[PDB]
């Protein structure tokens, strides 16, 4: 059951992944792009190495990630959305060598219908 | 489960128009990019067009840019291809194909059965060799070279005689679901190889590579694998 | 100079207003909807009454506001974006009886082009 | 500086089709809702259609009965109105108009000059009172507008001088549009509204229309003609 | 194992209670005065009702408390230290109806040995 | 495990001086307030002095009239009491006692055994009622203690069996000291307080003293003798 | 007019320097030890290089510094006070090549009268 | 302004006791460390004792440790020195001296006038040379060496014939208030120099160094500057 987030090219898209803060307490989170049914889900960015600093924003290029471990909400920011950003992604909860899928996110990029010429 | 069925082909006079249709079932149609691939009789696969789930993004091969219009009806689960100013070189079997989630860096994982169209009377992909003779049990390697770097975004397809194409490898090295493990791929940048570790009787077919780094997902000319 | 934030109906829209965190130090922020060239810019929501707690999210209906006074970025969330949310808005910095415009924001609402029938 | 120029009007047979065009300049066309208003000869303003910057939202008056289609080309700063199965009641001057940022709760702040179309051989009712009023230069004048249901403060007032395109005076019930003389003011909330000219000037003899923008169909009142006593 | 904090009468006394910020994550803190070996440990002050705002200083008379849930250090301030403040106290971590002792603190008050007549 | 051992007592002439000592073991001597209590033959307990861990605070009963000096040596775990200009009323058994952590609002939880001193040839009044009480084994017994002014909950109860050092029963009005049988309990707040023995046991025939610790001078009540009916 | 802060050896001494937060807005702070009437006042520690991060604790050996630029209170922590820490110090407000004295602080170290042997 | 006045000296028999007093005015007495320095007839300065403002810290030279007790009354602004078991080697003029704020790394900036005591019948500091002959106008450099590193915590004092000592340099190189700028000091670790850039008639005197890195602020043996 995938969840679709739509954003316009050039805009910043914000993906939110709610989770049980008690079930996933003490686990860092990750955001990866799934290229096919058999993978890979290539790691894009993960939360801070120290779980106590999960609220600090981490960047990889135009993608950022921040975690609210109190309310149980993971937030992904796709800045300056491009057409090639479209595809399926995963919200992951990390423990040891394991990774639990929190949510499968489909990113749909909409063309910018506005002419910004002045 | 997943099904794609094309219709609307037939005989048409040069300069005339024609509208192809593709009915889809077994998946949430409005979440996937869709595309069209055609094959002239005795020639290789030629990528035609692709369209986004919102229809806001449409892509066209150079040979049909301006003449063709791709469109979709998500409520009807139907893909369309409007073809205008038809030339003799447009005679081909036209295939409907679904993309796995996304478009760039993706792959066509499900194909229709094709529909025949008869007109009455960027990155270059080169495969090597064009024809190869091998025996059952042989190890076979086929190469594909891109005119510029495509990173890892190369797909391999198989077409048995009389059948529609079928995806084998995506993203250079990932084995598609249900494909026998004797197939494998490798490479990055511009040089890529498809390997069949031990040839089987059903493997005698034609094999095509395809890049998906750009918006026009061009195919190689194909490699025919024939019996020695 | 209007900045255009485009969102899809039914989704949340995030509007970001960067500012000089030194020039606007100690100043609460506000978000108002400008109904015309001569006003009013009708106040919708503002940050916490205590500037020290500017990070706390404040709500007015489906509109939320949070302020990063360190990095200098004001964030407004429009929950469940609807066509009648379209229009011009202002990001404001408050000091006494004055208000400085941080950014004029045009909210444009796109219809959902996807058939979520599944 | 802002300019709207209509074209495409002319003579047409009943049952025929016609496509009006509107060229816009002097502003970022892609950022604004656009609309069409028409005026049958000797009748009041009738709101026709409106369209969003992305063309994703289109609105049509019910009296058209789905026969019209509004569209836009943002790359070419052009608005269009496709008219099908033209009838005798479609004979009118058709005005192009820009909305200030937004649509709901907004107002038509700039108008084209119109193009004549001659055909040859949610639903809130707006009623103005009175229909005609005789006044003298210097008089205090009040015009009332009543809505069939609550529209909060989202009422606009427009002036149309004889032989001229309409012009915005008041938006959001009480805000004086830029450039409009301060003798004009408006008030009201809910269903009852008033336009006031504190001291009548010679150029103020005209027809005045209210318009609600609470719903998606921005209907005008029937109009109030202000004539010389 | 009692920790001894010595202060001068008339000055403020700062008592620090370090703790495992991971083991006591999400737990409010308290400061109580132990009148004897069998109790009571009379509650004096506790941290903010919202754990998210544990950094906010809470007061009860001349006693203040603030909590660094990140570094894991609880701080209690005894304003205007007086001889009758001497005695044993507890730093506590609260969870539900339970309370874990973080540190047993002995407050010892020294007379001011300086003649501030000037 | 905790041990307090007094020394230095003996015979002394009126006007002379004497220095008592108290050796402590089994606890961190430097962390506790220490004090002295004396008992004239045939009379009740009289609180004498108290001293802080740093020696910076010293307290003296007014009846001494400044003639005594309390001191401590933390490195040697020893408490001292210097007695000058000894009088006949200074003849008493002198007890060493440790305070539980703190001083104000605290209690003397461990006692020495005393040393006899024989002299040869803020101000809250504590009154106990009754002075003597006859009871039987198994009886319910209540002893009352009244303070001249409010002392909140800071009242302690002590038991002294015949020929024994005093012993703490209740501190802070109602807290049962560790090791004390649960038949003892206390109550009260402000000025009125009660000690209760729910069911009298043979060893409970003794004298009972209250003590306030709200001020710096921890005066005892005059005592209540519990004798066999 | 010097202000005296007294602490016991082995304890942590906390020095507080209140100041006009408006008069010294945007100025970093410093703590130096004045060796004589003609100086030097040898710099020990200063607040964060970025004034917006003045609340972050800065360390130099056993001395720490943190600044409350909102309320106007500078806090110096002398951890594990030693006899050689006794002397005169300055609280300074820095602007360019200038340094304004906020407060002259005399640190008096008291001997530990308690024997901590167990 | 600042004034220190000693009293209590006199003649005493060996083994007897004696109590010196020092009255202070012109400064907040209870905020400063105080100390005692003595000088046997014909010998150099010998540091005796120092005491903290709270009296919680007292320091004693080895030759008087256990025999002397330093104390103070902050309410009376008075310093005391109790001397027991007096020996013949205790015969000296005893000086009262105030420390500038602190003790370690500090210096004795104000001195009393001394009081004579007559008994009837760590880090070593070495100065070089013991005696020096110079002329008015000469450049004079005096050296002081510590047996172990004292960082920059060296003070220089001047004693003119018949007068009490007087601080010149503290912390190796800082010129004390009111001292002529022809005096300067330098050095770090173990080697230090006092320099008089141009000798003046009043500069013919004896000069002592003193370390304040440890708790016992020992003096060098002194350098006598005499007329060539
Ligand atoms: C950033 O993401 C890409 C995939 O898009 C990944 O290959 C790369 O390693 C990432 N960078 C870091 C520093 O993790
Ligand atoms: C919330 O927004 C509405 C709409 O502008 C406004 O009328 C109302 O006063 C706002 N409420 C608060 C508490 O600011
Ligand atoms: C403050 O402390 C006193 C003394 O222990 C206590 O009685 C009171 O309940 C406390 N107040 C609060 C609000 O906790
Ligand atoms: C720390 O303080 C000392 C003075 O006590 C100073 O010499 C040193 O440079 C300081 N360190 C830093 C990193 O500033």
């Amino acid at each position: 059951n995938t969840t679709v987030f739509q954003g316009v090219a050039g805009q910043s898209l914000q993906v939110s992944c709610p989770y049980d803060s008690m079930k996933h307490w003490g686990r860092r989170k990750a955001w990866c792009r799934q290229l096919g049914e058999k993978g890979p889900c290539q790691r894009v960015v993960s939360t801070h190495n120290l779980w106590l600093l999960s609220f600090l924003r981490r960047w990889n290029g135009s993608t950022a990630i921040t975690d609210d471990t109190l309310g149980g909400t993971l937030t992904i920011t796709l800045r300056n959305l491009q057409p090639h950003d479209a595809g399926l992604y995963q919200c992951q909860s990390l423990h040891g060598s394991e990774a639990d899928t929190l949510r499968k996110v489909l990113v749909e990029v909409l063309a910018d219908p506005l002419d910004h010429r002045d | 489960e997943v099904q794609l069925l094309e219709s609307g082909g037939g005989l048409v006079q040069p300069g005339g128009s024609l509208r192809l249709s593709c009915a889809a079932s077994g998946f949430t149609f409005s979440y996937y990019y869709m595309g069209w691939v055609r094959q002239a009789p005795g020639k290789g696969l030629e990528w035609v067009s692709g369209i986004s789930p919102s229809s806001g993004y449409t892509y066209y091969a150079d040979s049909v840019k301006g003449r063709f219009t791709i469109s979709r009806d998500n409520s009807k689960n139907t893909l369309y291809l409007q073809m205008n100013s038809l030339r003799a070189e447009d005679t081909a079997v036209y295939y409907c194909a679904r993309y796995y989630y996304g478009y760039y860096y993706s792959h066509m994982d499900y194909w229709g059965q094709g529909t025949l169209v008869t007109v009455s009377s960027d990155i270059q992909m080169t495969q090597s060799p064009s024809s190869l003779s091998a025996s059952v049990g042989d190890r076979v390697t086929i190469t594909c070279r891109a005119s510029q770097s495509i990173s890892s975004y190369l797909n391999w397809y198989q077409q048995k005689p009389g059948k529609a194409p079928k995806l084998l490898i995506y993203a250079a090295s990932s084995l598609q679901s249900g494909v026998p493990s004797r197939f494998s791929g490798s490479g990055s940048g511009t040089d890529f190889t498809l390997t069949i570790s031990s040839l089987q009787p059903e493997d005698f077919a034609t094999y095509y590579c395809q890049q998906s780094r750009s918006g026009l997902h061009t195919f190689g000319q194909g490699t025919k694998l024939e019996i020695k």
